[PDB]
């Protein structure tokens, strides 16, 4: 709906801002959050910090409603931050002006936020980020030993960009070849294991976390892996998918294609109307006609999304993506190797025109393109992705 | 005139030709060539709604046929405010330098708003300029009566009008 705007900064809350706008732009997630009332309570009484987790969720409600508003660039993150310190001692850390909080790892903030929603909603939030893997564990020296896990799963996928990488795409491959060792020689030596995951069940919403923070031993400093990556606007994951799962996904994708065309047909017919003047209605600015048309458009777009979801087979399970394609909606980029006082920037795909993106440099709004984000060289030459947020097509 | 009129080879042709009546007539011949247009420019809505009306006037400099556009009362009443005043005056500018097209203006002079009455009088000024010594439809005939009406707007248009026409 209404255009996203400045997110109030006040110093040392850059990281914090970026992650919050990021979550908001997911359509489903926004609504569940808006529809959260303390009357429904926590859906898990498995946590001694059950009450605090409700409170976070409510402050994010506040932020989201105001973010959407074109009027309010205030969202008041002063209280939200306070709450975070109590919930988790990670966020009480690091000396700074006023309270004690400073710049942090957006990776740390994201994992912690994740549990907060998970406890309040329960399993509903969770299924929308669960990744199953059929993982084969074969010792490089003892290939003969093969131990198979089928129930291995994780909420989050790691893209390792250490080792030869030049692209995000390459890095997604390397990320499956985690390497672990095992003191047992009943599994065949203390050699590195090739660990090879295929994804056998996609979630509705996919979280990519760049792993790259490490202490560069040789220079005795914090560093981050400097190797080039480039993130294409459209992602396709068809190769990582196990053949059998992949076929179903290609069929589903076709119904989705039809809606995307009717959505872009009636979109063009909007642009024409605005282009022409208002003609006779007499002692009126054109502006009053124009605002009305802007309002139609935002409505029509939410309506089109609902058509994709209804058309999906009732065979499809909640917590599965309909397709093998995803669309980039939010990039949390990081700058500076230190995150002790590095700077976070946010790129958020525009609602009203998916084509357009708003770069939110904290409070300050500037217009950039989808292309500008593609053209990034990544590394340290320019801003480079640390967390990527990917949305199933048509959701 | 009086030297010429005393001799009396012809009274009328000389008076006309000394006077500005022959200057009205030669232009009539010219218009046909340059091509009589109903052309208007200007855009709808807001303060341009006022403009477009006025602008038709300015574009139809001198004596020109734009009779049918003028004949619509729609456009005239569609103007707002003080802009209504300027609309009726500019109809006079279609008919600038010529008596012919008086009739449209006279209509405004009787009907509705104080605003359009002032406008009618100013425009009759602009049109009657094509005389001052023809003494064929004097400005004075129309223009006396509205001085007497004490309403300030009506009188002002009218006594300025006298100044222009003669």
């Amino acid at each position: 709906a209404q255009l996203p705007v400045g997110f109030k900064n006040m110093g040392n809350t850059c990281y914090l801002n970026a992650t919050l706008q990021a979550l908001y732009r997911v359509n489903d997630l926004r609504d569940m959050i808006l529809n959260y009332n303390p009357s429904q309570g926590v859906s898990n009484s498995g946590a001694q910090d059950e009450e605090i987790h409700k409170q976070i969720v409510i402050e994010m409600k506040r932020c989201f409603e105001n973010l959407q508003n074109k009027s309010f660039k205030s969202v008041l993150p002063i209280v939200l931050l306070n709450t975070l310190r109590k919930c988790y001692p990670q966020f009480a850390e690091r000396d700074s002006q006023g309270g004690f909080y400073k710049q942090q790892d957006a990776e740390e903030l994201f994992t912690q936020l994740f549990h907060s929603m998970s406890i309040v909603f329960g399993d509903k939030f969770s299924e929308d980020f669960r990744i199953q893997f059929k993982t084969t564990i074969k010792d490089t020296a003892n290939d003969n030993d093969i131990t198979v896990k089928e129930n291995e799963s994780d909420s989050k996928l790691q893209c390792h960009i250490s080792g030869t990488t030049n692209f995000m795409r390459n890095g997604l491959l390397e990320g499956l070849n985690e390497k672990i060792e095992k003191r047992s020689d009943l599994t065949g030596a203390n050699s590195i294991y090739s660990v090879e995951k295929k994804i056998s069940r996609l979630p509705k919403f996919l979280t990519v976390q760049y792993v790259r923070f490490f202490w560069k031993r040789s220079t005795n400093k914090k560093s981050k892996i400097l190797r080039k990556v480039v993130f294409p606007f459209q992602l396709d994951v068809a190769d990582m998918l196990t053949p059998e799962y992949a076929a179903e996904k290609v069929k589903v994708r076709d119904e989705l294609r039809k809606v995307e065309k009717e959505k872009n047909e009636k979109e063009r017919e909007i642009k024409r109307r605005k282009f022409d003047p208002s003609s006779s209605e007499n002692v009126m600015t054109p502006r009053e006609q124009y605002e009305t048309q802007v309002a139609l458009n935002e409505s029509e777009k939410d309506q089109w999304l609902e058509e994709y979801k209804k058309h999906f087979p009732p065979n499809l399970e909640k917590g599965e993506n309909p397709s093998c394609v995803y669309n980039l909606i939010g990039v949390i980029t990081h700058q500076g190797a230190n995150s002790e006082s590095g700077h976070y920037q946010a790129f958020i795909r525009d609602e009203l025109d998916e084509n357009k993106w708003y770069k939110f440099n904290d409070d300050k709004v500037s217009v950039v393109e989808k292309e500008k984000i593609e053209s990034l060289a990544g590394g340290g030459e320019s801003d480079s992705a640390l967390i990527l947020m990917y949305k199933g097509f048509g959701l | 005139n009086g030297k010429l009129s005393e001799h009396f080879l012809y009274l009328a042709k000389e008076l006309n030709l000394t006077g500005p009546k022959v200057p009205e007539d030669i232009y009539k011949s010219h218009l046909d060539n340059s091509k009589s247009v109903f052309s208007s420019a200007g855009l709808d809505s807001a303060q341009q709604n006022l403009a477009s009306s006025f602008v038709n006037g300015f574009l139809n400099l001198g004596y020109c046929n734009d009779k049918l556009i003028v004949d619509n009362d729609n456009w005239v009443y569609k103007t707002k405010g003080d802009g209504m005043t300027s609309a009726v005056a500019s109809i006079g500018s279609i008919y600038q330098w010529n008596l012919d097209g008086l009739q449209q203006l006279d209509k405004y002079l009787y009907v509705d708003e104080p605003e359009v009455k002032a406008g009618a009088l100013l425009g009759i000024g602009i049109s009657a300029s094509g005389v001052h010594d023809g003494e064929v439809e004097p400005a004075l005939l129309l223009l006396q009566d509205y001085v007497t009406n004490p309403d300030t707007k009506i009188s002002s248009a009218a006594i300025l009008g006298l100044g222009i026409a003669f």
